[PDB]
Formats: structure tokens, C-alpha cells, sequence
């Protein structure tokens, strides 16, 4: 009784001080948002149906480009890495800092967001990338052309770094729920896609597998998880629109923590959303990039 | 006296409560406002067709960028266009202005076109020699060619060619052009006396020349000029006009500022000194008719 | 992570 | 009366969850508009500070 | 330029 109301009123009020904080900084944000950020990004010359075609075309620095997969549609911009692992690299996914919200919809997973690529400072054309996903149309189309290579790579808050490579990757069509399928893997951080999580055991770690999962998102459950309660989703738990299973190994879009480490008291519904790959570093570490690249097989 | 203590609190802790409640009603606000991309200043526009003049006579008023399918082209592609105050478009395939782009490349560059399209035409560029053959070989209907040279003083002239044209790259892409149709920058592309020789004029000419590059030679000289030059280009032996030469800074270079001595520099003989590199340089086309019909 |  | 500062206790036990989520969430949230809006606002977030105050409301229970 |  005695000490006890002592305590907990340093705790009632200086709480109801960090939600004034948080008030303000929320308010000065909304008002930031009054105005956009931009970019300028002068378009190269050199394109092609992919970045493979544009590297063997002369393409040799890492940038923006414009790729037209196919005479159907409309060029498009994408960002082409020409340096790692022989270049010819298109992104289709790519996490480096927080700028992006991934918790999106449908239809934005559909169509792509985030941005592309932004300026290298001082220059007229658009050397840096940006956070994106190029949308599950286009990369089901580019898949789809002939044998496709799949290229993940990760860092820590630390520096340090490992990739999974797979030598097959397919996304099917939206009629499919643009299906993934995975084979040939090679790589340092553990074969997360086909194998799941390496610290489960039996059917834990198999329902961790997305290698043949359907895409969900928050708003469209297609995952492994045989519910009834709505709530109860993976994509709505852990944050981001994913091949899910029940419910992931990896979670290439979930939520960017600062810092890497963080806790399910943390975690928006408590679980392990983070920007995570399991078969490295468990579910309580969210890694500082994050990105998946393509180029035609061979 | 713990009653009021007590209950001092619960006044509280439902107090923070309700703001909380409040609180994420407006963090729900703000993700609203955070789902658009970063604005790009750099916009394609959406008015397309076989050239620059075909959109510009669809109605397009405004230089920039645009894509365009010549008739025969497999896809289509982006280009620059300059449509002007009379509804005329024309495709520039060639930009110098400050040398940030290094013009020394190899048959595949040239060849699939290199450097940056900007919507305020202010980068440098070469569009590509299978663009440029596709667009000039359309359909029966002569193209000009204007060079537009501009000094380091703000002076600056023209030279127009009737029926220009690039051929497939099966025959190099040579260039060829009926005639001289006029201009106070001079007909380079028919050579120039350098004086160094009588035979210079004719060796130094550029019409029915196929393009070279360092890593594909085609000029009529024994050596390599557009590897000694460091450029892509219609060489003879070697050259009158250099467009894709090395940008000196200021326009006035030496035979001791050049690797191998000879002057390899933006020149237009017939204008400046072969010794007087141009500060900026544009090779755009149009159809003939176009040219004050 | 899994749901077991 | 007792019965009502037994209440609390576990009353300030949770809101110190909810804040400590909150907080998480708001600074991811705030961060994602860096790549939308005219700029992100600069800050960080206190966890020691959240974890000192609940180790000490957890002692204060005993 | 010309060549020798
Ligand atoms: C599959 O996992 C479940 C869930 O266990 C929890 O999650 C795991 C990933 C791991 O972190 C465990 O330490 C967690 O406890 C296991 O379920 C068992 O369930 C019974 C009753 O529901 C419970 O008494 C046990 O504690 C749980 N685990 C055991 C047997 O100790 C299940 O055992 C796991 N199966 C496999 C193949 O490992
Ligand atoms: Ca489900
Ligand atoms: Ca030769």
C-alpha cells in the first residue's frame, strides 16, 4: 500500500506524458504529408525485354531502366544490379531502410509499389534503389518467358551478409493466386523456401514451407491455415503479402524494425513480423536489407 | 487519505486510455497519406506514333519524351522529341552539351544507343544505329537531317541534307543522303581541303561512309580511325565532321591535348578549326515535306 | 513462424 | 479498497504493453512515410525506458 | 582530320 501508490503513479503520468510525444510527432508527420517527396530520374537509352538483355546490350552501370518483358504491355521501370554475380540482375523486391509500407492490399501487391529507384545526389539519373515490389503480374510475366534464376539477398544490423540462390523460380498467373514453386537452391542463409524453418521439427517445420504456397495478402487469404476466425490469418498477423503457409520461414515484407532485434511484446498481434529468414537469425531478428533479383536462367 | 490517492490514479489511467483510443484513430490517418510513391519530375507522355512529326501532327505541343513504332519496327521505343511553335516534330537521335557521357564505346552501344533522354532535352545522347536505321527506312517518305553546332560563345549554325538515311546493320549502317540542302555551318560530310594533302577533301568526306567503331572497323584507311579517334562514326580517312568526338572543355584544344595528335574533338570543318571542339551538338531528323515543304 |  | 489497487496494478501492467507496442508501431509507421511524403520525422524510440518502468511495476506487485 |  505504502510505496505502491508511489510507483504506479510514475508510471500512470509519465505515460501520459510519452502519449503527448507521440501525439506530436504523429501531428507534424500528417503535416509533412501535405507535400510529396520526389524523384528525378532521366531514362537511359539502352533497353531491353529484361536486365540480361540490357547488360549484353552495353548496359553496365547499376540504375533505373526500362524493360519491356513483352510487346502486350507498356515498358516499365525497374531497378538493374550489373555487378553482383555477373550483373543482368532485374529486382523485383527490395528492403534497405524503412520508407515503404508493405502491409498492402491486394491489388497494390497486384500492381507494384514503392519506389523504383531515387538520385545518387548530384546526378541526373537515378543510380540508387529504391523500396519496392514490382507487382505479382509482372513478375508472373517474367517468370513465364523460360527458365528463371532467383537471387535473395540479406544483411544484418551488423554487416554482415548471405544470399539464397535458387536456380528455378515460377510465379503463375493471378488465376493461379500466382502460385510460387522454387528448386535449386545454393546459399548461405538456408534453404527457408523449400525446407522451412531449420530449428522446427517434424510438421512444425513442413507447415513453414511456401515452395508451392499461393500469394496472400490481408485482404485475400489464400494461405495454408485452415481457420474460422478472421483474425486468425497470416498476412493480417504477420504484416505483409507473402507465399504463406502456416505461416512463414521467411517474411521478406514483414515490418522494418529498427535495430534488427525485437520482441513479440513488440510485434503488432504478437508475432514474429519482422523482416525475417528464419534458417539465419530465428524469428526475432529483422534484417537491415532485404531483396530479391532475377535474370534468365542459362 | 488513500481513497482520494487511490482513486487520484483511476482518474488516470482511463484518462490515457481514451487518448490512446484517439491516438491510433489518427496513426490510421497518417497511413492513409503514406502510400503513394515519391512524385518523378521525368514524365513519358502518352500521344505515340511512327515519328515525332506523326505525334506532333496528332496533336502533341510539348518537347520531351515519347514512345514511337516506326512502321517496320519489331517494338517500340523512347525518344526525344522537339515539336515546335508550327507543329513540326523532330526525332533527335544525337545531344552534346557539357561531355558527361563518354561517346567511347563499341559496336553494340552505338549500335543499341546510349546515355540518358531527359524531358527538358538536357542530357547527351546517341539513340542507337538500328533506331535510327529503323526510323529513316520507314515507308517511302524522305527524311532531313539537321546538325545544329553551338560555339563557346553562343554563337551558333545549321546543316540540313536531303533524303538522309542509315542502312541495316548487315551493311554497317552506312549513311547515305541525296544532297546538301544548305546551312551556314557548312557541308563537312563532303569533305574538307585540310591542306595537309590534295587528296584530303576526298578522304575526308562522309556520305555512303559505314559506321566504325573501335571493335569494328569499316573506314578506308589501313589504321583504325575510330579507335586512334576514340568515337563512333562514318569515318573515311578519317573525318571532316566529328559529332561523337572527345568534348574539350572551353573549344579550343591542341595537338598536345590528344593521345595520338590528331585532332579527335567535336569539329564541323567547314565552321570552326578542326582545332575547335563545339560546346553543344544535335543530329535530329524529320520528314523532308516538313522543311518549309 | 509456424502455428502449431 | 484494496480491491481497486489490486485492479489498477494490473491495469498499468497492460496499458504499459499497449504504450510499448504503440510506440513500435508508430515509429515503423512514421519511418514509411519517408519514401511518400516530403520527409520523415527525425526520432527514436525509448525501450529501456519502457522496460526499467515495467521491471519496476512488477516489483512493486511482490 | 586526314591520315598520311
Ligand atoms: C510442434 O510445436 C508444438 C508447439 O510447441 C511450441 O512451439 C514450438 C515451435 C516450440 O517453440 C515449443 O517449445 C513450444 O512449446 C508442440 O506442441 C506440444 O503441445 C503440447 C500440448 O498442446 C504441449 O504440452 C507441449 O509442450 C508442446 N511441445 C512439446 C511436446 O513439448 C509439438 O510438440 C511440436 N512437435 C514437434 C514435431 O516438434
Ligand atoms: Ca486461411
Ligand atoms: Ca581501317
Amino acid at each position: 500500500i505504502p510505496t505502491n501508490l508511489r510507483v504506479l503513479r510514475s508510471i500512470l503520468e509519465n505515460l501520459r506524458s510519452k502519449i503527448q510525444k507521440l501525439e506530436s510527432d504523429v501531428s507534424a508527420q500528417m503535416e509533412y504529408c501535405r507535400t510529396p517527396c520526389t524523384v528525378s530520374c532521366n531514362i537511359p537509352v539502352v533497353s531491353g525485354k529484361e536486365c540480361e538483355e540490357i547488360i549484353r546490350k552495353g548496359g553496365e552501370t547499376s540504375e533505373m531502366y526500362l524493360i519491356q518483358p513483352d510487346s502486350s504491355v507498356k515498358p516499365y521501370r525497374v531497378y538493374c544490379d550489373m555487378n553482383t554475380e555477373n550483373g543482368g540482375w532485374t529486382v523485383i523486391q527490395n528492403r534497405q531502410d524503412g520508407s515503404v509500407d508493405f502491409g498492402r492490399k491486394w491489388d497494390p501487391y497486384k500492381q507494384g509499389f514503392g519506389n523504383v529507384a531515387t538520385n545518387t545526389d548530384g546526378k541526373n539519373y537515378c543510380g540508387l534503389p529504391g523500396e519496392y515490389w514490382l507487382g505479382n503480374d509482372k513478375i508472373s510475366q517474367l517468370t513465364r518467358m523460360g527458365p528463371t534464376e532467383l537471387l535473395i539477398e540479406m544483411e544484418d544490423w551488423k554487416g554482415d551478409k548471405v544470399k539464397a540462390h535458387y536456380g528455378g523460380f515460377t510465379v503463375q498467373n493471378e488465376a493461379n493466386k500466382y502460385q510460387i514453386s522454387v528448386n535449386k537452391y545454393r546459399g548461405t542463409a538456408g534453404n527457408a523456401l523449400m525446407d522451412g524453418a531449420s530449428q522446427l521439427m517434424g510438421e512444425n517445420r513442413t507447415m513453414t514451407i511456401h515452395n508451392g504456397m499461393f500469394f496472400s495478402t490481408y485482404d485475400r487469404d489464400n494461405d495454408g491455415w485452415l481457420t474460422s476466425d478472421p483474425r486468425k490469418q497470416c498476412s493480417k498477423e504477420d504484416g505483409g503479402g507473402w507465399w504463406y503457409n502456416r505461416c512463414h520461414a521467411a517474411n521478406p515484407n514483414g515490418r522494418y524494425y529498427w535495430g534488427g532485434q525485437y520482441t513479440w511484446d513488440m510485434a503488432k498481434h504478437g508475432t514474429d513480423d519482422g523482416v525475417v529468414w528464419m534458417n539465419w537469425k530465428g524469428s526475432w531478428y529483422s534484417m537491415r536489407k532485404m531483396s530479391m533479383k532475377i535474370r534468365p536462367f542459362f | 487519505t488513500h481513497d482520494s490517492s487511490i482513486r487520484y490514479l483511476q482518474e488516470i489511467y482511463n484518462s490515457n486510455n481514451q487518448k490512446i483510443v484517439n491516438l491510433k484513430e489518427k496513426v490510421a490517418q497518417l497511413e492513409a497519406q503514406c502510400q503513394e510513391p515519391c512524385k518523378d519530375t521525368v514524365q513519358i507522355h502518352d500521344i505515340t506514333g511512327k515519328d515525332c512529326q506523326d505525334i506532333a501532327n496528332k496533336g502533341a505541343k510539348q518537347s520531351g519524351l515519347y514512345f514511337i513504332k516506326p512502321l517496320k519496327a519489331n517494338q517500340q521505343f523512347l525518344v526525344y522529341c522537339e515539336i515546335d511553335g508550327s507543329g513540326n516534330g523532330w526525332t533527335v537521335f544525337q545531344k552534346r552539351l557539357d561531355g558527361s557521357v563518354d561517346f567511347k564505346k563499341n559496336w553494340i552501344q552505338y549500335k543499341e544507343g546510349f546515355g540518358h533522354l531527359s524531358p527538358t532535352g538536357t542530357t547527351e545522347f546517341w539513340l542507337g544505329n538500328e533506331k535510327i536505321h529503323l526510323i529513316s527506312t520507314q515507308s517511302a517518305i524522305p527524311y532531313a537531317l539537321r546538325v545544329e553546332l553551338e560555339d563557346w560563345n553562343g554563337r551558333t549554325s545549321t546543316a540540313d541534307y536531303a533524303m538522309f538515311k542509315v542502312g541495316p546493320e548487315a551493311d554497317k549502317y552506312r549513311l547515305t543522303y541525296a544532297y546538301f540542302a544548305g546551312g551556314d555551318a557548312g557541308d563537312a560530310f563532303d569533305g574538307f581541303d585540310f591542306g595537309d594533302d590534295p587528296s584530303d577533301k576526298f578522304f575526308t568526306s562522309h556520305n555512303g561512309m559505314q559506321f566504325s567503331t573501335w571493335d569494328n572497323d569499316n573506314d578506308k584507311f589501313e589504321g583504325n580511325c575510330a579507335e586512334q579517334d576514340g568515337s563512333g562514326w562514318w569515318m573515311n580517312k578519317c573525318h571532316a565532321g566529328h559529332l561523337n568526338g572527345v568534348y574539350y572543355q572551353g573549344g579550343t584544344y591542341s595537338k598536345a591535348s590528344t593521345p595520338n595528335g590528331y585532332a579527335n574533338g567535336i569539329i564541323w570543318a567547314t565552321w570552326k578549326t578542326r582545332w575547335y571542339s563545339m560546346k553543344k551538338t544535335t543530329m535530329k531528323i524529320i520528314p523532308f515535306n516538313r522543311l518549309t515543304i | 513462424g509456424p502455428r502449431p | 479498497k484494496v480491491q481497486h489497487i489490486q485492479l489498477l496494478q494490473k491495469n498499468v501492467r497492460a496499458q504499459l504493453v499497449d504504450m510499448k507496442r504503440l510506440e513500435v508501431d508508430i515509429d515503423i509507421k512514421i519511418r514509411s512515410c519517408r519514401g511518400s511524403c516530403s520527409r520523415a520525422l527525425a526520432r527514436e524510440v525509448d525501450l529501456k525506458d519502457y522496460e526499467d518502468q515495467q521491471k519496476q511495476l512488477e516489483q512493486v506487485i511482490a
